[PDB]
């Protein structure tokens, strides 16, 4: 079925690979090559992780667990029922992710539009394969790598986060920290300004963007403006995930002993080393 | 390459623009600040005006004084020496009344006083600073959502700094003020109720917080690709739908098999947004008056 | 126990939320239509919500949503198969009729206005204290399609007044007219403005400003549209850049 306004939108054209073989739709969604290919990872993908489950010996999703090769089988492969599945996955999970970023570029293609968001979703593939490739890589072993499962995965970030002490006190992970927060900040006040500007008091007139900056610059002094804003939800939700990536790709390969010494170097400046007084003298 | 309009390539100016009147007393406006060409290639260039009447002065006074007795305090911790006060900034920290003073008002200055004294000033600035959100909304004609979406951050602050505090019996629950301080409170908190990942209020804070990132990349992203269409006009796509709003509508029916509209997708947004700090105040509100340990909780009730 | 209470809650408190959301976001574009533009016989589960109406202003009415939807304009498509899913093949010119990726929706005939009732766009000459404070100025600069061809010249910036930014370059044709380009379809240069989506022949076919002081709403759909509509349908001519 289509929106009332699809059909003109609905032409041949924009596609990366196979002419017009796979130009078609399966109700809403477009397929594309990469459609066929995401769902062959993905359902491929399914199925490992269901057979996993069967070695495990449940079926319980709060239960069901794939973990990768122990340490000791570093960068190698290992049996299915001890690691093999796990390295599988992952490369269907990769397949799947950057399949479904192509496939977003074929119906941008399509639509005239920016490729914009597909380029934005490459930054979360690449924070999964921080964690999940290139970590491991740099550490010597797929075993750094976070296990699949809803309540075990939750368990390594606590392990590997405690294995540095408090991870607080990793300074790339602040600055992360820092861009998540501002983003949902952001996110609440954009959200709330158009909707205030739509939904004026009752009986009144649809206010305009002049009235959104008006708003800001009384409240604050200063309005980024209605392009402006979109442009920074943008930089600051990428932001906060370019620095997630960053402050774990330094973690066990540059950086690997407690967080909090490493802000002896600040302290420890020659010019105040020694002058007594304060929390370190 | 297709120019991606991250940045302006030309910006053009005109004369300050001092902005709608409505309902404001312009007595209260100041004249507008400078411009700014480095913010100009990313938002708009003008500085000011802003609106101070009495309860403006109110909060930032108070505001002022939060930092002016937390600053006192750290340059004291410093010996008065700046070198030190540079070195030891983030160590630094003033640290609420022990338990034996429970609630009361009778620790001395160097002991609590200075902290309560830094928190009364706080709650003055932000309840001011949240009236002033609801009161600049009203003066244009606006609808209230701003103040109602301050609230939910609000709440998270005040079941951390009062609500919780007031509940267990005593202020030394409550946060310090201090860089490191307030981190090490964070994790001493988690450790002492067997773990906030077994708070299902926690994990459900985690899913809109990363939300929020997924939703405002994927919004960002929609309407910068759609600006070549006027997709930021965002008002007017509401009032008289245009092909930018079709075209991101489509991109995500096509991609994940529905859609939202111009004016709703800022519906998902200032909930996914709010529900943060909303479940977030809840989790830390239940933790030691209900629920001394969430891994204990969580072995009880699923 | 108080949290079992409080989570237990919350999941139902979450699920009300979803439907109030997804039915808020069904305010354009339903009920779903087939292919020939008849009812779909499947609409989800989810209904549609009762209307609302946004009061708009300086006289221009109201807005009632959800309502009658009509494209009010001919689609000039076909299909290429048999069944529901296919593409729709233009009959004649895509970017001449206005489907695809150069597709237009029938806008108001107005132009945009703002705050004070005045209009939101104008040709920077028209715009009293505006002038470019920042970056190179495109005034006087070559246009150039991707054919490598020059199709004009900028003769001007037409800027939004209340938001302070550029928002097209008019640019005057071989034959005396002129044309809006959207600014963000153009890369200014130190020499030259380049536009990738067209080549310089199908710079004339651009769609033209029945007033040359302002743009309406719909013509700024089919401006937008036609030039975002090169990307697919110049591909031909476009060089390797
Ligand atoms: C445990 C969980 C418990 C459950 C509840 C938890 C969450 C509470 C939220 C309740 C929302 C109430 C809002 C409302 O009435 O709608 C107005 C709103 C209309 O907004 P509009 O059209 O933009 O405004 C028109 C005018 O401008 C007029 O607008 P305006 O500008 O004058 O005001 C904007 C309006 C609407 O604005 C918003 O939507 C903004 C969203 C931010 C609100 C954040 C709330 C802050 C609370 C902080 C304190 C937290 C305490 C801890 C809890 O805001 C309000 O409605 C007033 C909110 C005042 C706070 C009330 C809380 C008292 C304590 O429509 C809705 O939001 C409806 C939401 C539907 C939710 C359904 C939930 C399902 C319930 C269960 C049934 C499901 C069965 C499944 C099986
Ligand atoms: C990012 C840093 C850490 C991490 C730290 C945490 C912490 C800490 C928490 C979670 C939580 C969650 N994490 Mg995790 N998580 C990581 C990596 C991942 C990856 C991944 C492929 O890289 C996935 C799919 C998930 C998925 C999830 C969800 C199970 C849960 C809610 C997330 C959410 O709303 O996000 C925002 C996204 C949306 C709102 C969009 C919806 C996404 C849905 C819910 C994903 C469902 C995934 C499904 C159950 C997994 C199987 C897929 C199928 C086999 C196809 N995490 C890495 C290792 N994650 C929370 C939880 O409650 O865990 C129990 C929590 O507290
Ligand atoms: C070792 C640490 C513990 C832990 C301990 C805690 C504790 C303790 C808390 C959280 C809380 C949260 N944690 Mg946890 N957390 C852990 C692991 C994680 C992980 C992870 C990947 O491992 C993640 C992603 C998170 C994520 C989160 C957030 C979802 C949530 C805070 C939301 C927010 O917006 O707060 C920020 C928003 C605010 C603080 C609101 C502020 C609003 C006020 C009004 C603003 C005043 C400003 C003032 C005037 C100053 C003005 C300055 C001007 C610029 C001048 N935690 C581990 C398990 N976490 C909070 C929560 O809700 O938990 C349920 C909380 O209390
Ligand atoms: C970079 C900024 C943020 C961001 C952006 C972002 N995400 C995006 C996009 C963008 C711009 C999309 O366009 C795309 C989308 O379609 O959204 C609707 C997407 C997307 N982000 C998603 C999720 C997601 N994003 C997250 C984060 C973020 N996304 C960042 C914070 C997170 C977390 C944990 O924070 C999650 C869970 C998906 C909804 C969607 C991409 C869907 C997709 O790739 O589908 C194809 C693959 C499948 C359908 C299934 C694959 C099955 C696998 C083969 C097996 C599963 C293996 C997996 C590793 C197990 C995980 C177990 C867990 C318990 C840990
Ligand atoms: C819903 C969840 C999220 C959220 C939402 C939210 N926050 C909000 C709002 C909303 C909806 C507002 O409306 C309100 C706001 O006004 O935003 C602009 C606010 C706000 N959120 C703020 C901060 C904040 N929000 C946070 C979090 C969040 N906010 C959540 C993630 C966080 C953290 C810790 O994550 C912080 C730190 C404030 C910007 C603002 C509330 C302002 C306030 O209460 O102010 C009182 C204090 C003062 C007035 C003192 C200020 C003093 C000045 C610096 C004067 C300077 C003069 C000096 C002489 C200059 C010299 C120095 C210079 C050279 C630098
Ligand atoms: C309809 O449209 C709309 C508009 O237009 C009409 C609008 O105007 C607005 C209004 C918006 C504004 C006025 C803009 C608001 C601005 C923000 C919300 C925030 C912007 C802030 C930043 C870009 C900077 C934030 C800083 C970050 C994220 C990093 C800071 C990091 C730390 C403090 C880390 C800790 C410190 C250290 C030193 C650790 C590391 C040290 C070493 C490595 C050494 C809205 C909402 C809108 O909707
Ligand atoms: C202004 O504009 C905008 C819009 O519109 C005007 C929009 O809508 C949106 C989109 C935003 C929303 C609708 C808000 C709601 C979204 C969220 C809260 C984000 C999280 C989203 C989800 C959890 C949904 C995830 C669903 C997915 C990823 C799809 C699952 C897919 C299937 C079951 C089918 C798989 C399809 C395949 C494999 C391709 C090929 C198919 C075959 C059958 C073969 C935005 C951002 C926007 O800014
Ligand atoms: C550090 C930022 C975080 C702050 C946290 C709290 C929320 C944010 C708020 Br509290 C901050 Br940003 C606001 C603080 C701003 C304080 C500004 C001082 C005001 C002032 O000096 O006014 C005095 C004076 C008196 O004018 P008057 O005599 O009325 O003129 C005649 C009136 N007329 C023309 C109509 C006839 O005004 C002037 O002439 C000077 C103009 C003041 C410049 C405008 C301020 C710009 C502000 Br500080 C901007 Br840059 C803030 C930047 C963004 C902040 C974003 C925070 C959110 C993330
Ligand atoms: C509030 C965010 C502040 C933005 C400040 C950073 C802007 C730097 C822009 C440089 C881009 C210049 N240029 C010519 C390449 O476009
Ligand atoms: C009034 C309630 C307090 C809740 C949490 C307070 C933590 C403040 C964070 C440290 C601020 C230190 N600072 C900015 C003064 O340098
Ligand atoms: C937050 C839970 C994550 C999983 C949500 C999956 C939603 C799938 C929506 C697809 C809708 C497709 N269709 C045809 C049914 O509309
Ligand atoms: C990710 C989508 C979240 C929406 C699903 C939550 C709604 C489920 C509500 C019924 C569950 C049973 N219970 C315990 C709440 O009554
Ligand atoms: C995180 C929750 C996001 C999932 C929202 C689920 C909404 C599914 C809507 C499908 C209905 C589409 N339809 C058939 C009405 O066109
Ligand atoms: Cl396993
Ligand atoms: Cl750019
Ligand atoms: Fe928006
Ligand atoms: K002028």
């Amino acid at each position: 079925a289509l929106l009332s306004f699809e059909r003109k939108y609905r032409v041949p054209g924009g596609t990366l690979v196979g002419g017009n073989l796979f130009d078609f739709w399966v109700g809403p969604f477009y397929v594309g090559f990469f459609g066929v290919a995401t769902f062959f990872f993905a359902a491929l993908g399914i199925i490992l992780i269901a057979w996993s489950a069967v070695l495990q010996g449940t079926w319980n999703p709060q239960l069901i667990s794939v973990y990768p090769p122990a340490l000791e089988y570093g960068l190698g492969g290992a049996p299915l029922a001890k690691g093999g599945l796990w390295q599988i996955i992952t490369i269907c999970a990769t397949g799947a992710f950057v399949s479904w970023a192509l496939r977003e570029v074929e119906i941008c293609r399509k639509l005239g539009i920016g490729y914009h968001i597909p380029f934005a979703f490459a930054f979360a593939i690449l924070a999964y394969l921080t964690l999940v490739l290139f970590r491991p890589v740099m550490m010597g072993a797929w075993g750094y790598a976070f296990p699949y499962g809803i309540w075990t995965h939750l368990d390594w970030v606590s392990n590997t986060g405690y294995t540095y002490g408090n991870f607080h006190y990793n300074p790339a992970h602040m600055i992360a920290i820092s861009f998540f927060f501002t983003n949902a900040l952001a996110l609440a006040l954009h959200g709330a300004l158009v909707l205030s500007a739509a939904n004026p008091e009752k009986g009144k007139e649809m206010r305009t963007p002049d009235h959104e900056d008006t708003f800001f610059r009384d409240l604050v002094g200063y309005s980024i403006g209605t392009l402006g804003i979109h442009r920074l939800g943008l930089l600051l939700s990428l932001s906060a995930v370019f620095f997630s990536a960053l402050c774990m790709i330094i973690t066990g390969t540059i950086w690997f002993d407690q967080w909090v010494d490493w802000w002896q170097w600040w302290v420890k400046l020659p010019w105040w080393a020694n002058i007594p007084g304060g929390i370190n003298g | 390459a297709e120019y991606q309009n991250i940045f302006s390539q030309v910006q053009v100016r005109g004369p300050a623009d001092l902005g709608m009147t409505e309902d404001v007393n312009l007595a209260n406006r100041s004249g507008v600040g400078p411009f700014s060409t480095l913010l100009g290639w990313f938002g708009n260039a003008q500085l000011g005006p802003i609106y101070l009447g009495s309860l403006g002065v109110l909060s930032l006074f108070s505001g002022l004084m939060w930092f002016f007795t937390i600053g006192i305090w750290f340059w004291y911790q410093a010996g008065w020496n700046p070198a030190v006060f540079l070195r030891d900034l983030f160590f630094f920290s003033l640290e609420p009344p022990a338990p034996e003073y429970g609630l009361s008002f009778a620790a001395p200055l160097k002991e609590g006083g200075l902290w309560l004294i830094a928190s009364f000033f706080m709650f003055v600035a932000v309840w001011s600073w949240w009236g002033r959100t609801y009161l600049r909304a009203q003066a244009l004609g606006m609808g209230k959502h701003t103040a109602w979406a301050f609230l939910s951050a609000i709440w998270l602050w005040m079941v951390l700094g009062f609500i919780r505090p007031i509940l267990m019996g005593s202020w030394s629950e409550a946060v310090p003020y201090g860089i490191f301080s307030h981190l090490d409170w964070t994790n001493n908190f988690s450790l002492v109720h067997g773990n906030l990942f077994y708070n299902p209020f926690h994990g459900l804070s985690i899913a809109f917080l990363y939300g929020s990132a997924l939703l405002f990349a994927m919004h960002g992203a929609t309407i910068l690709a759609v600006s070549r269409f006027g997709g930021e006009r965002e008002l007017e796509q509401i009032a008289d739908r245009g092909t930018a709003a079709e075209r991101a509508a489509l991109f995500w029916r096509w991609t994940m098999g529905f859609n939202a509209t111009m004016e709703g997708i800022h519906r998902w947004a200032i909930w996914m947004a709010v529900l943060v700090t909303l479940t977030g105040g809840i989790g830390i509100l239940l933790s030691g008056t209900v629920v001394d340990n969430w891994y204990v909780w969580g072995q009880n009730h699923g | 126990d108080l949290a079992s209470l409080a989570i237990y809650s919350f999941w139902i408190f979450l699920a009300g939320l979803i439907y109030y959301l997804q039915t808020e976001n069904m305010r354009e574009g339903y009920p779903l239509e087939n292919e020939d533009g008849t009812p779909a016989a499947n609409q989800g589960p989810f209904p549609l919500p009762k209307p609302k109406t946004f009061i708009l202003p300086h006289g221009r009415g109201t807005l009632t949503v959800p309502g009658p939807e009509s494209e009010d304009r001919p689609i000039a498509l076909a299909r290429t198969a048999v069944s529901e899913g296919f593409p729709h093949a233009p009959t004649g010119d895509p970017m001449k009729d206005g489907v695809g990726p150069a597709s237009w929706v029938a806008r108001r005939d107005l132009p945009e206005l703002d705050g004070h009732g005045h209009n939101k766009i104008k040709p920077m000459k028209a715009a009293a204290g505006f002038h470019v404070s920042a970056g190179k100025n495109p005034i006087g600069l070559p246009v150039r399609g991707c054919d490598l061809e020059i199709a004009g010249k900028v003769v001007d910036i037409w800027v939004d007044i209340p938001e302070q930014m550029a928002r097209f370059l008019e640019v005057e044709l071989k034959d005396g007219s002129t044309r809006l380009l959207p600014m963000q379809m153009v890369k200014v240069q130190s020499n030259r403005v380049h536009v990738n989506a067209l080549s310089s022949d199908l710079f004339a076919g651009i769609p033209t400003i029945k007033s040359p002081t302002e743009v309406t709403l719909l013509e700024e759909d089919k401006i937008c549209g036609y030039v975002a509509g090169g990307l697919m349908y110049a591909a031909p001519k476009r060089k390797s850049v």
